[PDB]
């Protein structure tokens, strides 16, 4: 079943974008 | 040096006038559709 | 000062492979004139 | 003496361009 | 019947060997003069003051060069943007010293290439073709006019124009890097993607046709002789190459339409070179690429280096060394 | 099943209305709780330089490189 | 000797592929000459 | 088709052509050798790379006996 | 027997289970998803 | 059933809230040279 | 004298007689066919196929 | 029947993504090269190897982020996670620069596994394998730059880091130190890349401009069903066009599309031969007849000797910050400046 | 000290006329194989 | 163009006359080399 | 460097002597 094919690529991608939005608000 | 210069304006507006009066020579009608 | 073995590199690098490719064309046209049977086959 | 080879390579290249345009094997239908 | 109609019938005849056309009336005299002056100026031409500092730079073969180092040198910094023909030079020796033939070649080149482009339109009109091959040729015409015409305009001199040579090209590219930072500019980025993508889809389309050829030859003769010229049968199974690429990546990423496929091959490079040639144009007027130097700092405020700071130190090396005698004042305004 | 029939269905957006915010916030909390600086060893903005070490730290050994990075990351 | 080989074939080179191979050699001769003369 | 005296000796070496062992044969014996030779190449590369240190084996220019 | 040699054989065992758990999962699923004749 | 153009609208403006958020932090926070 | 603000670069009076005899020498060729035609004959096309 | 046949029939089954035998080498190794790059450009720094910042945690955008090459002290170690350098620790493995070899090695076995994918699908569909042979072009650029170039050099440090601006310095590092543009193998490679982009822009614009009328609509994209046997563009017309514009033209669709394969790929093979010659520092640096003359005659200047002075600026100014391991402390008075710059 | 234009005299005085005489033989055998009509004419 | 020329002939060179002309060139190359190198 | 040309001319002459003796066009009656 193809739920292992997409979500090996999409479950990381949303997790890293949760971090890239947090790094916009980090300052010195 | 003013003898060469005369020779260039002959050659330019010879071919520029062939260009200008080329497309005035009913140039859209020269197609393979008709005439 | 240039290397005097470079004249032999270039002028044989031109002529020897380029005269090779001429030969494959001349025998190509000879086979076509060979089969054709008219005035040139012999 | 050295530049004589460079000139011969350049005009020799322009010869085979001339023969390829005008003496081309003209393709024919049937 | 008239003499003009018998001349218009010949000059627009497709039955000539090479179609001349009305653009060939100013393509052929322009490009043969750009050619016949280039061959002489590349082979036999005396050195040229390019920096305007009376330090003449040799560029021709008779003055000890080769194919790589020899180049038609751009005109002087002393002239700059001024029009400098032969008759406004008081001798040919004064013309060849100050960078004469660079303006004669370039101005007859850009007229002849912009007329070679309109000539590709004209024959498409007289042959019944849909017209737009000449729009695809606008992309190298945009790029030729960017480095020979537009960049000397915004920098105010033909001496910053591109040298007609091979080593002169890399003198042009490196000095353009230090002064304008082209690699960080997103329009060189959009045309590296245009020619890496262009050479991809070239070799990707050319392989899938050659993969799916139909048996028409034997194993002794050539593969190419299974195409007779002017035949009406299709020479490759296009359903086969669609099912291959439909499995090589996935199904929905494949063009089954061969017309939309052969359009995407014309879109991607040409749009990539239109955008790139308007990178040189907007950097001709000193709107440079990105500059991220000293952008990352700690909380103390000390500069933390990045890859752009290492790239900056490569730009500072070329900036302090280009035209090493021409400068007198601390900032290269030109 | 066709792909466009999936994302237009409601049952799809029932499941992924919980999973996407529960996974995006976990990517937020992975950064804001200071966890990513310790897994990957990336310096915080406080700790590029230290009070003692004022130069750029470099590794200068083939085999004791783990021990040298134990030195340069304590202070 | 022995008999004639049934694997005799013929070599072809049309006029098109002549000009490719000539221009291939001269352009490689233009390119690599400057380095060989050094 | 020309019998020579050297051709008569070597003839039983070429007389077989295309006889096969039916089935899978000695293929699983081969893969155990190929798995072994894969491990052998990994080991002697990592010795050479100094990423696998063996006691009393130093990868350096050693005094060969003169 | 060294630090480097003991860690390498452990990676060789770890390189066996990575091939292993892919292979064991692939045999079992190849039984269920067989094609009708 | 949801119309597909509503799905591409909401996700499409969601990307704009992600992209313009990234161009925001080029001028603030880390890497802003402030 | 380069940066003079002179029309078409016509420095001397002699260069005019070059320009006028260039446009007119081809104009007179052009009028040999397309001149002396009816200037009052129209069409409701996009393109005219009238005559030579 | 057997156990091998059930596995062979399962992998080659029609499904969403074709797995095949080669997917066991591609899909694990390509997933970790790509994910190793997205992690290394987001989280892992270059503060200890290069002394830079190359992460999104450190304020770098998409352009100035990279997965960076390891230190020069590591040499050409493979930097295994269990190795003598990292010793099982993940955190010290990332700081030494272990992700870079993780990306490059699992990436090199992705390009092996992707080229095997193109032999496997061509055998099942039943076509000639020219995609797998044209893809060997990009294999020869990855191997001879990301692998064979740092092997000939001092360490992995002189390799391209996997980031956008980190490639850009590698372009500038290769001009000042190697004179890469003078090399005839790049010159035959630019002729293939700009030549390959040329051919698809022409063949794109000539097919699309000799189309037949197959419909009454103005849109010509609609008038093509894929399974039709009639050709969709007039080859005789397109030959007649370019024979009069350019002078010479293709009269063979089989030769044309093969020529669109040969030109881009050969530019990647000829340029790959030269970069192997720069691992050994066998560079085309100087024309000695130009250099002996410019030494004896202090008036003879070409464009070629102008490029050497541009390379002294690259060799002196960036090499202080390029190589912090070597500790170049240049005085201000040795750095070659020009007049008043 | 020898003249360095003599290498170009001899090695082109060998190869250019000797490669010429090879070509007249190859097209001779191609015409004979061209007319003969068996396995080699094409 | 015009019509095909009826004066087309064929050129022949048998295997005998090849070895004459090869040996003619090499022996002239042996003889005259020593003088050209001087 | 100079004697290398003389040797190549001599052994090159002995090649075409070898081919003329053994690969000769064998004359045949009828
Ligand atoms: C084609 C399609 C390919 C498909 C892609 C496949 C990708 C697979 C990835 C390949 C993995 C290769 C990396 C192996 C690591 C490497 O190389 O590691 C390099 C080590 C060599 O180690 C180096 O060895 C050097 C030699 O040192 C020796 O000499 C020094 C002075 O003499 C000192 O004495 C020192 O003590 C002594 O050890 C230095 O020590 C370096 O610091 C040390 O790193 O070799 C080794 O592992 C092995 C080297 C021997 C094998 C040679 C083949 C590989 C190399 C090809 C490149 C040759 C170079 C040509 C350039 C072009
Ligand atoms: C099939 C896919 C594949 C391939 C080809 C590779 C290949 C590689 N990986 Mg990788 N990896 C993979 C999947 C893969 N990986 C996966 C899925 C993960 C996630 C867990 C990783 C995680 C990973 C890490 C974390 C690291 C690597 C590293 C490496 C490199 C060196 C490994 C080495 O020396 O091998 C040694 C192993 C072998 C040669 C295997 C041989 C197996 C033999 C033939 C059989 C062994 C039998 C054994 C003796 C008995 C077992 C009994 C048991 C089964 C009961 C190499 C390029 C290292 C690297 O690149 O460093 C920079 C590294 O640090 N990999
Ligand atoms: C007109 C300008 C021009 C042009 C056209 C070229 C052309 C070229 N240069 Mg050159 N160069 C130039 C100017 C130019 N140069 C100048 C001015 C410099 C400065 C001195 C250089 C410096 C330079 C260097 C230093 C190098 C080149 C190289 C090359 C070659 C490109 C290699 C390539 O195709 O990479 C394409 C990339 C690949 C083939 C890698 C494989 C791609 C993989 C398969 C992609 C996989 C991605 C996958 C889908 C995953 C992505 C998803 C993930 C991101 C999530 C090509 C011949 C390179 C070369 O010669 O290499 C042989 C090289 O190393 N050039
Ligand atoms: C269970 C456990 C253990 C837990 C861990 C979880 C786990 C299992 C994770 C693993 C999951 C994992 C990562 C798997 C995912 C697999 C995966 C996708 C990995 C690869 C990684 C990766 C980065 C992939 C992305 C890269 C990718 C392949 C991009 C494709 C690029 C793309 C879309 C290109 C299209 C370009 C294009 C339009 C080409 C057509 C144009 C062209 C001229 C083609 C030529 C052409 C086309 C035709 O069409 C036809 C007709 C003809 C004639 C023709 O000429
Ligand atoms: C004379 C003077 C003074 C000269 C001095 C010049 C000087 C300064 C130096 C220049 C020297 C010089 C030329 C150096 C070049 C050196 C160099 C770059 C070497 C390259 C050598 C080489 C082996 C390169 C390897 C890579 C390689 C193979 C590239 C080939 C690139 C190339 C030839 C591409 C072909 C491009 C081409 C014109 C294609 C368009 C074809 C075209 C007419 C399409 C026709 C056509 C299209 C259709 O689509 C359809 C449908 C039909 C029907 C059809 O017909
Ligand atoms: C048919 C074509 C026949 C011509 C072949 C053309 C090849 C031309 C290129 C080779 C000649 C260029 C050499 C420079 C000329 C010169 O004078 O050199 C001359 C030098 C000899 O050097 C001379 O030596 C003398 C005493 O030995 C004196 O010292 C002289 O001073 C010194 O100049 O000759 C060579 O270097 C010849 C080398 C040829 C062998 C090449 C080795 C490298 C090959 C690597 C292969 C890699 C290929 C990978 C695929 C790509
Ligand atoms: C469903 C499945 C979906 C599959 C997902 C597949 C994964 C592949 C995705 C690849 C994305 C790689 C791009 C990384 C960009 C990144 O995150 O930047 C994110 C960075 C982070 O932004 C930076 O954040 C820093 C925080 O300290 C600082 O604030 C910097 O100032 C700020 O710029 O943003 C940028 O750099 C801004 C510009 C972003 C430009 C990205 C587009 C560039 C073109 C690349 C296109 C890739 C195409 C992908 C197609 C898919
Ligand atoms: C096809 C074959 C192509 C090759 C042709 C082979 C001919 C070889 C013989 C000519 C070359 C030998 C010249 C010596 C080589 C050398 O280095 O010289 C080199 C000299 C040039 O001399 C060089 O000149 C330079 C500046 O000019 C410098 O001064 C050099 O120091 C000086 O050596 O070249 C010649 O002398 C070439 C002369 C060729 C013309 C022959 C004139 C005599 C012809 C008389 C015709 C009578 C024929 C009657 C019939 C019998
Ligand atoms: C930024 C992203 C880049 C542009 C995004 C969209 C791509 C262009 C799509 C429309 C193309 C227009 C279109 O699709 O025309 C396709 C056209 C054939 O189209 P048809 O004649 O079927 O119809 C187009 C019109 O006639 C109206 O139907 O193909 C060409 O002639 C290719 C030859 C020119 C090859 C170069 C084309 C480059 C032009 C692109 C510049 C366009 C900018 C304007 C966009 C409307
Ligand atoms: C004022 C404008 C008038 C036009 C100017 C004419 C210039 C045209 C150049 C002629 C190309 C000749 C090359 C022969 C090539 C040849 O004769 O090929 C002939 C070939 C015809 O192939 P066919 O389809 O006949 O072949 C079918 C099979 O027989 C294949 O063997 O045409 C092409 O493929 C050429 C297309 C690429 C054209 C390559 C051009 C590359 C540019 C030139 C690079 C050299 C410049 C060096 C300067 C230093
Ligand atoms: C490293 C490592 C690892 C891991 C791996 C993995 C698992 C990973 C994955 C990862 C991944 C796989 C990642 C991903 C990422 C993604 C991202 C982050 C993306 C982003 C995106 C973006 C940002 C884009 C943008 C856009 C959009 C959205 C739309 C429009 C267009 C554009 C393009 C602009 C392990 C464990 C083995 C261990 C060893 C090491
Ligand atoms: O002229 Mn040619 O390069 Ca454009 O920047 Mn300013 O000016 Mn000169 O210096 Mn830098
Ligand atoms: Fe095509």
């Amino acid at each position: 079943f193809r739920w292992l094919a997409i979500h090996g690529l999409a479950i990381p991608t949303v997790f890293f974008l949760g971090g890239i939005t947090a790094m916009q608000f980090i300052q010195r | 040096m003013l003898t060469l210069k005369i020779l260039v304006y002959t050659t330019v507006i010879f071919f520029v006038s062939l260009f200008i009066f080329g497309f005035l020579s009913s140039d859209p009608s020269r197609n393979p559709n008709r005439k | 000062e240039v290397q005097f073995g470079a004249y032999l590199a270039v002028l044989l690098g031109t002529f020897l492979p380029a005269l090779f490719l001429v030969n494959l064309f001349i025998q190509t046209e000879a086979r076509k004139a060979g089969k054709a049977g008219g005035q040139d086959s012999d | 003496m050295e530049a004589l080879v460079y000139t011969f390579l350049l005009i020799g290249t322009l010869m085979v361009i001339f023969f390829a345009v005008f003496f081309r094997e003209t393709p024919r239908i049937l | 019947v008239s003499l003009w109609e018998r001349f218009c019938a010949w000059i627009t005849s497709t039955e000539n060997r090479l179609y001349i056309g009305w653009f060939g009336c100013l393509m052929f005299p322009t490009l043969l003069t750009a050619t016949s002056c280039f061959i002489i100026a590349f082979i036999a031409a005396p050195p040229v003051d390019i920096d305007g500092i009376r330090e003449p730079v040799a560029g021709s073969l008779l003055y000890g060069n080769n194919i790589i180092s020899g180049a038609v040198v751009p005109s002087s910094n002393a002239i700059g943007m001024h029009f400098y023909p032969i008759w406004e030079a008081a001798s040919i020796d004064e013309w060849l010293y100050n960078g004469g033939p660079y303006q004669l070649i370039v101005l007859h080149f850009l007229l002849g290439v912009s007329a070679y482009m309109g000539r590709e339109w004209e024959l498409s009109y007289r042959l019944g073709m849909r017209p737009w091959i000449f729009v695809a040729f606008s992309a190298p015409v945009a790029a030729a006019s960017a480095v020979f015409l537009v960049y000397p305009i915004g920098q105010g001199s033909f001496s910053d124009g591109m040298p007609l040579g091979i080593s002169g090209t890399f003198n042009f590219m490196l000095v353009f890097q230090a002064e304008h930072n082209i690699l960080m500019h997103p329009f060189h980025m959009a045309g590296v993607a245009g020619v890496f993508g262009g050479s991809l889809f070239s070799a990707m389309h050319g392989s899938l046709v050659t993969s799916s050829l139909i048996r028409e030859t034997t194993e002794n003769e050539s593969t190419n002789y299974g195409y007779k010229f002017g035949q009406e049968e299709e020479t490759y199974n296009i359903v086969a190459a669609h099912g291959y690429f439909g499995r090589l990546i996935f199904q929905y990423a494949s063009f089954n339409n061969s017309r939309a496929l052969h359009f995407f091959l014309a879109l991607w490079p040409v749009v990539g070179i239109w955008i790139t040639s308007m990178g040189i144009s907007t950097m001709a007027f000193n709107l440079n690429g990105f500059n991220f130097n000293q952008s990352v700092v700690d909380s103390q405020g000390r500069v933390i280096n990045t890859w752009a700071d290492i790239l900056n130190r490569a730009n500072l090396g070329i900036e302090v060394m280009h035209e090493r005698n021409a400068h007198n004042f601390p900032l290269d305004l030109a | 099943r066709p792909f466009s029939d999936i994302i237009t269905s409601v049952r799809y957006w029932i499941i992924h209305s919980i999973t996407i915010p529960s996974l995006f916030v976990s990517g937020w909390l992975f950064i804001s709780t200071g966890l990513a600086y310790d897994v990957f060893g990336t310096p915080r903005p406080n700790e590029y330089f230290t009070q003692d070490r004022q130069q750029v730290p470099l590794v200068n050994d083939r085999f004791s490189a783990k021990q040298e990075l134990e030195d340069l990351t304590k202070g | 000797m022995t008999g004639p080989n049934p694997n005799k074939q013929a070599v072809e080179l049309n006029r098109t592929s002549l000009y490719w191979g000539l221009l291939l050699i001269f352009v490689l001769a233009v390119l690599f000459s400057s380095y060989f003369f050094n | 088709a020309l019998r020579t005296r050297l051709g008569e000796i070597l003839r039983p070496l070429n007389a077989e052509y295309g006889k096969v062992a039916p089935g899978w044969g000695t293929t699983p014996i081969m893969g155990i050798v190929m798995l072994a030779f894969l491990i052998f190449l990994v080991i002697i590369l990592q010795i050479y790379n100094s990423s696998l240190i063996i006691e009393n084996v130093d990868v350096d220019w050693a005094n060969g006996i003169v | 027997m060294t630090a480097s040699l003991s860690n390498f054989i452990a990676s060789l065992i770890a390189g066996g289970v990575v091939v292993g758990v892919i292979a064991i999962a692939l045999i079992v699923i190849s039984k269920s998803d067989r094609i009708l004749r | 059933r949801i119309p597909l153009w509503l799905v591409g609208l909401v996700g499409g403006l969601a990307v704009i809230t992600m992209l313009s958020l990234f161009f925001y932090g080029s001028y603030s926070g880390l890497g802003s040279s402030l | 004298t380069e940066g003079t603000n002179e029309w078409f670069g016509v420095d001397d009076l002699r260069l005019l007689a070059v320009l006028f005899l260039g446009h007119w020498a081809i104009l007179s060729l052009w009028l040999g066919s397309y001149g002396d035609s009816n200037e009052d004959e129209d069409f409701f096309g996009e393109i005219d196929y009238s005559a030579r | 029947r057997g156990l091998f046949d059930l596995v062979d029939d399962w992998l080659k089954k029609d499904r969403f993504v074709f797995v095949g035998w080669s997917g066991l080498l591609l899909f694990p190794t390509a997933y970790l090269a790509a994910g190793g790059w997205m992690t290394g450009t987001t989280f892992v720094t270059s503060w200890y190897t290069h002394g830079l910042a190359s992460s999104y945690l450190e304020g770098c955008n998409f352009l100035t982020a990279a997965v960076s090459t390891p230190a020069n002290s590591v040499g050409h170690s493979l930097l295994l996670l269990w190795g003598p350098e990292a010793q099982g620790d993940f955190t010290r493995w990332c700081q030494i620069g272990g992700l870079w070899t993780f990306v490059a090695l699992h990436g090199a076995f992705g390009l092996i596994g992707f080229c095997l994918r193109q032999f496997e699908i061509a055998r099942l569909v039943g076509i000639r394998p020219y995609n797998a042979i044209a893809f060997s072009g990009p294999i020869a650029v990855f191997v001879s730059v990301f692998l064979l170039y740092p092997l000939g050099q001092a360490s992995w440090f002189f390799a391209p880091s996997f980031g956008v601006a980190a490639i850009f310095r590698f372009l500038l590092f290769l001009q000042g130190f190697h004179n890469w543009t003078l090399n005839p193998f790049h010159m035959m490679g630019v002729a293939g890349i700009l030549g390959g982009a040329l051919l698809c822009a022409i063949h794109g614009a000539t097919v699309e401009n000799t189309l037949f009328e197959d419909g009454d609509a103005a849109n010509t994209f609609r008038a093509f069903t894929p399974t039709q046997s009639e050709e969709t563009y007039s080859m005789v017309t397109a030959n007649r066009f370019w024979s009069q514009i350019f002078g010479v033209a293709f009269s063979n669709k089989r030769w044309l599309h093969f020529f669109m394969l040969f030109v881009p790929v050969t530019g990647l093979w000829t340029s790959s031969i030269g970069i192997v010659g720069l691992a050994l520092n066998l560079r085309a640096y100087d024309f000695v007849s130009q250099e002996l003359r410019a030494a004896e005659d202090p008036e003879f200047e070409t464009f070629y000797t102008k490029n050497h002075l541009l390379d002294e600026g690259i060799r002196a100014w960036m090499a202080a910050q390029d190589q912090p391991h070597e500790n170049f402390v240049f005085p201000e008075e040795v750095l070659p400046r020009g007049n008043a710059l």
